[PDB]
């Protein structure tokens, strides 16, 4: 768990509620979503201008949820060996 | 182009009827021929042909002889060899 | 923006000469030749057509 | 037409169009001239690269603007024609407008003033031509030699050269020639001009053109036979001294 | 002579069956250690005799015996790269006082780099965050690299200078490994300094259209930005970005949070160029009674690289002009030589503002 | 830019044609003799074999 | 077009030469000399001003310098009695130092066909004409006569 929480920023609550309905609610409420017959969201794309939110809000998602976190970097997926990038 | 690198520039003129006459007999000297042909008449029908085209006529001269199953090359093969090479130069 | 597509046909090179003028002189060597001679009783002109 | 400004200030404060235009003169023929007491002389060279040039039908390197004043250009022989034609029209215009013959000071300010327009006018390029205006004002025997730079700055000079090998001739005019004591005869002014051209023309005859300007509307251009007479006397006093 | 003393131990440190160790890396730890060899072979072993259970860490090179595999001694990780071993220099010749002038651009670099290293408890009272990165670009020829070697002298620690063409390697994807090579030593060697030279050939934002191959360069920055500012905010030392082309840089790279102090070199004024000739007056030969304020005044605004060429050429006139020491007359000739004579190309002097 | 020229050659092989015209140039050359000099220059300086 | 750098290899290769002449620590021992036909097309930042304090310009020699250059190539050459060095220099017009050696080499080849010990004057006359015509192609460039 990291040391960052949701209380270290402000004015981003509009975009925070989007992450609550993505990777947060399907964890506990998965039994509720099966009754409505809807599939849980598989992810969301967050871009914005560089230097706003992004990796900071991801730390709050890996903290308050208190779950496992596995980081996978995109530029680390390019290797000189054929097939190593897909492996 | 300036001096100090290439001290001699030789311009190669294109082959002619009199030029290809002596070239045709050299490449055909390594194969079977017939004294009933003409050296300057075969090269007269060809115009603007390079050195590889002259060897192509000599190379294809024995190809038509294999169809008739004969050990000699008469004027019939040279007339068919020139017509095949001239079509390759005019194509593409 | 009209500054990018403009190649600046007339400008001074760092050597102090013009670009397009030097390139226009090369077109004369790739074109038909023209020769003339001023004689005592007249002037003889000559040229040759290309291609 | 074309409204885009070619002249742009460099971050150092200079101008690319003005600075690079100065090298058109340094690559051109050497134009040197001197002034005496009652006389003034303007010399110029010719390119020896090409031969078979008819002298009579060839335009002179020193163009005549008026009877009492002339102009000697250098550098590019192309853009020099635009400055000469517009200066001759102003010569008749100033004579018509103010009913006065043009002077050397006014003609220099006009030629330099035209060059200052193209630098300040969007869509045109400055002249790469440096002109030397010399002559005698009406009812004045004092020669006025004014230099016109491609940048638009004009100045007066007793002995000044422009074109290739300028630094070699300028050092020659600052030693053997004195501004405070110029020669009082015409023959000494011609011999000094020939010596200044020996460090550039490098042993040539038909490539040397010298124009002598005299007051009272008198312009005499030295022929090929008259220039060689001064060359013979100088070469005998050069190697032997 | 020294080999004879080491031959006594040859009956032990050589003939022993321990020393022939096979180096490998432990992939999985179960507290049974899964260890992958260099031959593409794996095995599972336990601890050794002197091996401590807390010494073995996940993803660390661990040597084992060649015959019967057993853990013997741990080894530092990242043994493959040989390139970054030569990037660390020692004792640069340029000192802190070699930069000419009293200009305040010197005071800004020492407070963001030298101050937290020498006095880490000064900013701890206010509870602030010292700037992680800096910015030095300027026009070419102002002595920017002199300030980079001046800080390394006062630092008295590890200094790393990275070439802009060194990061991009001969394979696709190896440049991403080159970035992790630099930041791995930051945790190994604490309180060091990393420096990037000519980051323009590195920095991204080259877009796409028409080249088709520009995506290989931008992937280096995407690894560089990730290793700098990642998910886990991992950082310790200071990062220096230096290039002569600020225009072609990634506009995201210039955004703060990876860089705080921004210092761009300018052209020294009459008072700025005065100290340039004063620091050079202690060298060479200077005639007594010569005022250098008149020499710098006749010279217009130009880069600092052309200012030191004046004093270098000034001493070269005495050879041809037959002089004992450099006088004021030879100084005026350098103005028309170093400056006015060289005005044809071979110079910047505010030539490239952007590209 | 323009000046006067007694014998000038502008076109392909500029320096090649002006060399033959300068050596054979004469001040007393008439019109009939000038045609032969200009005709023989085009024959040697062309890219063809014969001259039609 | 057989070597493709994608315009990205342009900077990485050129800036490597710049970082070795600036960022590389040296006491002044390494001497790097660069010369070509035109250096103006190159990036002036790559020239690294202030490290190179010598800018040398070369032009075409005059009639006085060509007399000394011609005597150098003809020093080891056997010349006839009628061949004069000052005669060939006068004929030379707008020629560089490489054009002078070209005539001395071509004149040796003309006499090589006839196999003469001393090269006569008729060989130099035919050699100087072929160099400035077929061998050397003189363009107009900046001219304006």
């Amino acid at each position: 768990k990291p040391t960052e929480t949701y209380s270290d920023v402000g004015g981003l609550d509009k975009q925070i509620e989007e992450l609550v309905e993505a990777i947060v609610l399907p964890m506990k409420r998965a039994d509720k979503f099966k009754d409505m017959g809807i599939r849980a969201p598989k992810g969301a794309l967050m871009y914005g201008p560089p230097g706003t939110g992004k990796t900071l809000l991801a730390r709050a998602c890996a903290a308050q949820t208190n779950a496992t976190f596995l980081k996978l970097a995109a530029p680390q997926l390019v290797q000189m060996y054929i097939g190593e990038g897909a492996k | 182009l300036r001096p100090g690198r290439i001290d001699r520039k030789i311009e190669f003129p294109p082959p002619s009827v009199a030029a290809r006459a002596e070239i045709l007999r050299i490449h055909s000297r390594k194969m079977n021929l017939t004294r009933g042909i003409n050296l300057r008449k075969v090269a007269e029908k060809m115009n603007g042909c390079s050195g590889a085209d002259v060897k192509g006529v000599c190379t294809e001269a024995g190809m038509y002889a294999l169809r008739e199953r004969r050990i000699h090359v008469t004027q019939e093969d040279f007339e068919l060899a020139v017509g095949k090479v001239m079509n390759k130069n005019q194509e593409t | 923006g009209s500054r990018r597509y403009d190649s600046r046909t007339t400008i001074f090179s760092p050597e102090g000469r013009l670009y397009q003028v030097e390139y226009a002189l090369e077109s004369i060597s790739h074109a038909g030749t023209a020769i003339g001679i001023m004689a005592s009783d007249g002037i003889v002109l000559a040229a040759e057509r290309k291609v | 037409g074309y409204d885009r400004a070619l002249s742009i200030f460099s971050p150092d404060g200079h101008i690319f169009q003005v600075e690079y235009a100065l090298e058109a003169v340094k690559r051109g023929t050497c134009a040197v001239g001197v002034k005496g007491k009652n006389c003034v002389v303007l010399g110029c060279e010719r390119r020896s690269t090409l031969k078979l040039q008819d002298t009579r039908i060839t335009p002179s390197k020193v163009s005549k603007i008026d009877s009492h004043v002339v102009l000697s250009f250098s550098g590019l022989n192309a853009d020099s024609r635009i400055l000469i034609e517009k200066a001759r029209v102003e010569a008749q215009s100033h004579r018509l407008t103010l009913e006065d013959p043009v002077t050397v000071e006014y003609l220099t300010r006009y030629v330099a003033g035209v060059q200052q327009r193209y630098t300040q006018s969007g869509g045109v390029r400055p002249f790469g031509v440096s002109t030397l205006i010399a002559g005698f004002d009406p009812r004045d025997d004092e020669p006025k030699l004014y230099q016109t730079e491609p940048s638009g700055i004009y100045s007066s000079w007793s002995a000044q050269t422009i074109g290739r090998n300028s630094k070699t001739v300028r050092e020659f005019l600052e030693k053997n020639y004195d501004r405070k004591e110029p020669p009082a005869t015409v023959e000494e002014c011609v011999k000094l001009t020939v010596r200044s051209l020996l460090e550039v023309v490098q042993t040539g005859a038909k490539n040397i053109e010298i124009t002598v300007v005299k007051p009272d509307s008198d312009i005499v251009a030295l022929s090929s036979e008259e220039i060689n007479q001064y060359v013979t006397q100088i070469e005998q006093e050069k190697q032997e001294q | 002579a020294p080999s004879h003393l080491w031959d006594i131990m040859g009956d032990r440190q050589r003939l022993g069956e321990e020393h022939p160790l096979q180096v490998a890396r432990c992939t999985k730890i179960i507290k049974k250690y899964v260890i992958n060899l260099k031959q593409i072979a794996k095995f599972v072993v336990g601890l050794g005799e002197r091996v401590s259970p807390t010494d073995i860490e996940e993803g660390m090179r661990v040597g084992v015996d060649r015959s019967k595999y057993n853990i013997e001694l741990p080894l530092p990780p990242r043994i493959d790269p040989s390139v970054t071993m030569m990037t660390v220099e020692e004792k640069p010749d340029v000192t802190y006082s070699d930069v000419g002038g009293c200009k305040d651009q010197i005071e800004k670099l020492r407070e963001v780099v030298e101050l937290p290293l020498l006095s880490p408890e000064r900013f701890a009272t206010l509870g602030i965050d010292p700037p992680k990165g800096i910015l030095l670009y300027g026009p070419p020829g102002t002595g920017k690299t002199l300030c980079a070697r001046a800080v390394a002298n006062r630092t008295d620690a590890t200094f790393i200078r990275v070439i802009g063409s060194e990061l991009v390697q001969k394979y696709v994807g190896e440049g991403a490994r080159m970035v992790r090579e630099l930041f791995e030593m930051a945790r190994t060697k604490k309180a060091c300094i990393i420096f990037f030279d000519e980051i323009d050939a590195v920095g991204g934002a080259r877009f796409d259209d028409g080249a088709g191959g520009d995506n290989e360069v931008q992937r280096t920055m995407l690894e560089l930005i990730t290793q700098l500012d990642g998910f886990d905010p991992r950082g310790n030392i200071k990062v220096m970005f230096a290039t002569n082309r600020p225009n072609t840089l990634d506009p995201a790279l210039l955004r703060p949070g990876r860089i705080d102090r921004k210092v761009e070199f300018s052209l020294p004024d009459l008072e700025g160029r005065a100290n340039i000739f004063r620091i050079h007056s202690k060298s060479m030969s200077v005639e007594r009674g010569i005022r250098w304020e008149l020499i710098s005044r006749l010279c217009p605004n130009s880069t600092g690289a052309e200012l030191r060429s004046v004093c270098t050429e000034a001493g070269m006139f005495a050879i041809r002009a037959r002089r004992k020491v450099a006088t004021e007359k030879d100084f005026l000739k350098a103005v028309d030589k170093v400056i006015s004579g060289y005005k044809k190309f071979s110079s910047t002097s505010r030539y490239m503002q952007y590209n | 830019n323009y000046t006067g020229w007694k014998a000038i050659s502008v076109g392909a092989n500029t320096s090649a044609a002006q060399t033959l015209l300068q050596m054979d140039y004469k001040d007393d050359m008439k019109v009939d003799d000038a045609i032969e000099l200009a005709l023989k220059t085009l024959s040697k300086t062309t890219d063809s074999s014969a001259l039609t | 077009d057989s070597n493709s750098g994608g315009e990205r290899e342009i900077q990485r290769t050129m800036l490597e030469l710049l970082n070795q002449l600036d960022g590389f620590d040296d006491r002044g021992d390494v001497k790097v000399i660069m010369a070509t036909n035109k250096i103006e097309t190159l990036d002036p930042a790559l020239i690294r001003p202030g490290r190179i304090d010598r800018k040398i310009l070369f032009e075409n020699p005059d009639l006085s310098t060509k007399k000394k250059i011609l005597g150098i190539h003809t020093s080891k050459m056997n010349l006839s009695e009628d061949v004069n060095l000052e005669t060939l220099v006068t004929t030379k017009d707008d020629l560089s130092g490489a054009d002078i050696q070209a005539m001395c080499t071509e004149a040796g080849l003309l006499a090589l066909r006839e196999r003469r010990m001393q090269v006569t004057a008729e060989d130099f006359k035919q050699a100087k004409e072929r160099v400035m015509k077929n061998k050397v192609e003189e363009n107009l460039e900046g001219l304006y006569l």
